[PDB]
């Protein structure tokens, strides 16, 4: 119960569309109400399973 | 009484014939187009490297300076001035997206070039200003400047000795002789539409003036002034007619105005409402207050009746020249046009092929000039006999005007 | 190649009449061995000329096989080298 | 100077399908095991190969400083930016998205040679300032009308049509592969076909199989695929749509179903009928309007015709015109030869009986019958198929057309 408390207070994600990736771990992404931005993957990811 | 599938009997059908080769040929294209994906994936050489220089000229800032351009440089914005106050700035500064703040001058700023309406660059923090800006200067507008010769001769324009001289009348001898009109008690007529059947040669005698004009020619591009936002057409209208009063004697070229504008109706309560708003604003920089003086505007159109008869008044549009079909004189001085620069027999003659083209155009002859060489890449041949040019008249025109006339034609000899 | 047993400048030769014998037919299983062997490896400048004549005689034991492999080998020349 | 940019600087990227487009035997031979595994022999070597080539590198220098740092140099997450004037004290002036400018400077490694007001760039957020520019910037709904795969098979799929196939190969691909014939006589090729006539008689076939044996690229246009809500949504997307091609290749435009595009543009009640019209009215613009063209060529299809807008129809804009009729009793043979090309085929049957008897029917119509055919073997616990399939086919696929149209007033 203590670490089910501890991770949900902790800031939100976004959600964004890819429009399509970049080289070496970047992608195209404009979210929802702002310009297109090129930003950096996690480690569990990758550019093939965009 | 039919019915034939049972479990069992499905074993019965994918072991007779080829029992051998059948799973043997699939499995072998299967696994094949697995490995045009694995191929893929493990290229990965997608590459889309941009905005990096040559790496060999910015070795010298990117070693301390542009440490040194982080920090200390300011990351202030530009926005407008209303007005000021005596002994004092008492600045009032708008961003018309921001806010509107009242604030300070700067140390680095001389107090005698802040004046009214200019672009100041403005801190961030206490949003003082910094540097003036030079004006605005609008954006689009210098991307339909044309700056470009299309290379058409009025020696192109065959078959219209009359039209182009109605439109000599109107652009070119004013901008050249501005004495006659004045010396005799005259004023030149100052906007001109062009009507008639499609494929005539109205963009032709568009793009032969921008050959030899010698002055400022504006093409339009007409769906610009169709925009997504409220009132935004209208603001790109009124940027058109403040520079061309700036230059002397610039041409303004529409082209299809049928689209941005034809017909002021509302009974459904709605529908082109932001076009009107745009199509108005046209009219009323056209006539009004304020006269333009020298600013010619050409029109073209191919449906001349669905037009607003705002703009059907002279002192708007004013002259109404008209392309029509050549009779004969006409059409024998298109084909020594569009047929001069091929290899052809030197014997051939052009009125016999002029009368079997009745009612036709400047497109449609071209096109018979053109289909008559494609025969002769159908024989093998490279030069262009009589009877390639006969085939191609029934090619074009007899192949789409008439199919009842020709066969059963035994009413007219 | 057992004639000129000798140093690896000298056994640039290594490839050659190896492969000058094998003109056109399909024998796959020398042109993974006209691959695997002298495949990268970096080379600091040393023997980039018996990499080169290797790739010279991947170009022949293609011409002949009737358009079989000649798809296969623009297919793999212009991703894998050139890239 | 002469070559003022060399032109854009830029290539063509083609397709990469057709690796091996020979199966000739076309049934269960040993040939057709012994040639997919000369194409497994040579993609496994290619995968091992470049599976070498990530394996056996030893170098190491990431950057040698230079890029490094640069990439640390830029922020991590970088955003998208729009110039809007070019102060080149090397301290420009730039345009976010909500509209907010900011008086920002060059931070190096970007020639000041490609930005031009329109073009975006690529922005930092706690100084803002400029480290790349954004390049090619396409709106991601022109990219799904690229083509990247030879759908279906070649000129030898259909079943005679070699009149009309003479004509667009005159028009496509033939002044793409030998262009030395048309500058003996200075003819440009033409640009714009037509392809029309009755339903299900191998419209989108032709176009599939010119999509198949090209070198230039491929654009597929869904007839009310650039109509939007916003007003001027529709009209933009038509100017990205040839942009792109004039970028790339010197390739072709496939168009379908342009009779959602046009019918004689007529003006109305409608509000909402405008922004139809008006797109549809600058696609005539854009065409055969001003400036130029390029080597763009432009293959529209529809099933009927007169109901269209006269400004389409002229030369200049479309210069061939073709008919696609219902079959003969002759190339109707072929129709049925090749959809018959890989089934058991008992020797009872006769092709010449279902064709002479009947003289109305489309090709579309022969491919159902076969696979009818095809569905009463198995419905009678059969592998060959006789007469009687047919029989029972022809007529089950021809009951959906009415009866007539006059009684014997005509003899
Ligand atoms: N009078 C003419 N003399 C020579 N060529 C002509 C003439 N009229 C038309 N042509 C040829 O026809 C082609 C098409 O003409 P154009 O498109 O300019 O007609 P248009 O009236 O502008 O068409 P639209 O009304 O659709 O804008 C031109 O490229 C030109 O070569
Ligand atoms: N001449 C032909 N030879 C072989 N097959 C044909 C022929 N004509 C039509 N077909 C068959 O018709 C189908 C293709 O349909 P088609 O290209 O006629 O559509 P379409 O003309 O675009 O029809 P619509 O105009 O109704 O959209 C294919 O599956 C093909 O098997
Ligand atoms: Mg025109
Ligand atoms: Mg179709």
């Amino acid at each position: 119960l203590r670490e089910e408390l501890q991770l949900l207070q902790e800031q939100g994600s976004y959600v964004g569309e890819v429009v399509r990736a970049m080289d070496k771990k970047k992608v195209l992404v404009k979210v929802h109400p702002e310009g297109k931005f090129v930003v950096d993957v996690d480690k569990n990811i990758d550019i093939n399973d965009v | 009484p039919i019915r034939a599938l049972d479990e069992g009997d499905i074993a019965l059908l994918k072991t007779y014939g080829q029992s051998t080769y059948s799973r043997q040929i699939k499995q072998v294209e299967d696994d094949i187009q697995q490995l045009l994906k694995k191929i893929n994936e493990l290229t990965g050489i997608k590459e889309s490297d941009t905005g990096l220089a040559p790496p060999a000229l910015w070795d010298l800032a990117a070693d301390k300076q542009t440490l040194q351009s982080e920090q200390p440089l300011q990351v202030a914005r530009c926005t407008k001035i209303i007005n000021a106050d005596s002994e004092d700035p008492k600045y009032i500064i708008n961003v018309k997206q921001f806010a509107k703040f009242v604030v300070d001058l700067s140390d680095q700023v001389a107090p005698t070039d802040i004046e009214e309406g200019m672009r100041v660059g403005v801190d961030r923090n206490k949003y003082q200003i910094h540097i003036p800006l030079p004006p605005k200067i609008d954006p689009t507008v210098t991307m339909m400047q044309v700056e470009e010769k299309p290379d058409v001769t009025y020696s192109d324009v065959g078959g219209c000795k009359e039209q182009i001289e109605k439109l000599r009348e109107v652009v070119e001898t004013p901008l050249l002789h501005p004495e006659r009109f004045v010396n005799l008690g005259i004023e030149p007529p100052k906007g001109v539409l062009l009507f008639g059947p499609p494929g005539t040669g109205k963009t032709l005698c568009a793009r032969a003036v921008a050959n030899r004009t010698d002055a400022c020619f504006i093409r339009v591009i007409g769906s610009e002034l169709v925009q997504k936002y409220v009132g935004e057409g209208a603001r790109m209208v009124r940027e058109l007619f403040e520079m061309a009063r700036t230059k002397k004697a610039c041409l303004i070229f529409f082209d299809e105005i049928d689209a941005i504008g034809g017909a002021r109706f509302d009974d459904g309560a709605g529908g082109d409402n932001e076009v009107q708003r745009t199509m108005l604003e046209l009219i009323n920089q056209l006539d009004g207050f304020d006269p333009r003086g020298n600013i010619k505007v050409l029109m073209a159109t191919n449906r001349p009746d669905t037009l607003d008869p705002a703009l059907m008044r002279p002192g708007r549009l004013d002259r109404k020249i008209e392309f029509s079909l050549p009779d004969l004189e006409g059409r024998t001085h298109i084909f020594k046009i569009h047929a001069r620069s091929m290899s052809v027999e030197r014997d051939i003659r052009f009125e016999l092929l002029a009368r079997l083209c009745p009612n036709s155009t400047g497109a449609e002859i071209r096109s018979v000039c053109t289909e008559a060489g494609m025969f002769a890449i159908r024989a093998r041949r490279k030069i262009a006999t009589e009877k390639d040019f006969l085939e191609a008249v029934n090619k074009v025109i007899k192949s789409y005007a008439k199919f009842s006339a020709t066969p059963r034609y035994m009413t007219y000899n | 190649a057992l004639e000129v047993v000798s140093e690896p400048f000298r056994s640039f030769a290594n490839t050659l009449v190896d492969v000058c014998a094998y003109a056109g037919s399909g024998n796959v299983l020398k042109v993974q061995q006209l691959l695997h062997i002298c495949s990268e490896h970096f080379d600091s400048k040393e023997k980039e000329e018996d990499k080169d004549k290797k790739e010279k005689k991947d170009k022949d034991k293609k011409e002949a096989p009737a358009d079989m492999g000649a798809h296969q080998g623009v297919a793999v020349l212009g991703i894998a080298l050139i890239a | 100077p002469t070559r003022v940019g060399k032109k854009k600087k830029k290539t063509k990227g083609p397709d990469a399908a057709s690796k091996l487009p020979l199966v000739t035997p076309h049934t269960q031979c040993r040939l057709k095991l012994l040639k997919l595994e000369r194409i497994k022999d040579y993609l496994l070597m290619e995968e091992e190969f470049i599976r070498n080539q990530e394996q056996m590198k030893p170098l190491e220098e990431k950057q040698e400083e230079e890029r490094s740092k640069v990439d640390d140099l830029r922020g991590t997450p970088m955003s998208v930016g729009t110039l809007e004037e070019i102060i080149d004290d090397n301290h420009a002036i730039v345009s976010t998205s909500v509209g907010s400018e900011h008086y920002v400077s060059i931070l190096s490694f970007v020639d000041k040679d490609l930005l031009e007001p329109g073009c975006s760039v690529l922005l930092n957020h706690k100084v803002h300032a400029v480290i790349g520019v954004l390049m090619d910037d396409t709106d991601p709904l022109v990219t799904v009308m690229k083509v990247e795969k030879a759908p279906q098979e070649t000129y030898a799929d259909i079943g005679g049509l070699d009149n009309q196939i003479q004509e667009i190969k005159e028009s496509v691909e033939l002044p793409l592969t030998h262009p030395e014939y048309y500058e003996e006589m200075g003819i440009k090729p033409p640009k714009g076909v037509i392809l029309y006539g009755p339903p299900g008689t191998g419209k989108t076939l032709l176009a599939k199989a010119v999509a198949n044996q090209t070198s230039a690229t491929f654009l597929r246009v869904v007839g009310s695929e650039l109509i939007q809500k916003y007003l001027g949504d529709g009209p933009k997307l038509v100017r990205e749509l040839f942009r792109v091609a004039e970028e790339h290749a010197p390739s072709i435009v496939f168009i379908d179903e342009i009779d959602a595009i046009g019918t004689k543009r007529y003006d109305s009640n409608s509000g909402g009928e405008r922004e139809i019209q008006r797109t549809m009215l600058e696609l005539l613009n854009q065409l055969d309007g001003f400036d130029s063209r390029g080597d763009v060529k432009v293959i529209m299809a529809t099933n009927r015709i007169e109901t269209l807008d006269p400004a389409l129809i002229r030369p200049g804009r479309i210069d061939r015109k073709i008919e696609f009729p219902l079959p003969d009793e002759k190339t109707k043979k072929r129709i049925f030869q090749i959809h018959t090309s890989r089934m058991t085929l008992a020797d009872d049957v006769t092709l010449d009986d279902l064709i002479m008897a009947k003289d109305d029917l489309s090709g579309a119509d022969i491919k159902a019958i076969c696979t009818e055919a095809g569905l009463m073997a198995l419905r009678e616990r059969r592998m060959k198929v006789t007469n009687e399939d047919f029989k029972k086919s022809k007529e089950n696929v021809l009951y959906k057309k009415q009866e007539g149209t006059p009684e014997g007033l005509y003899l």
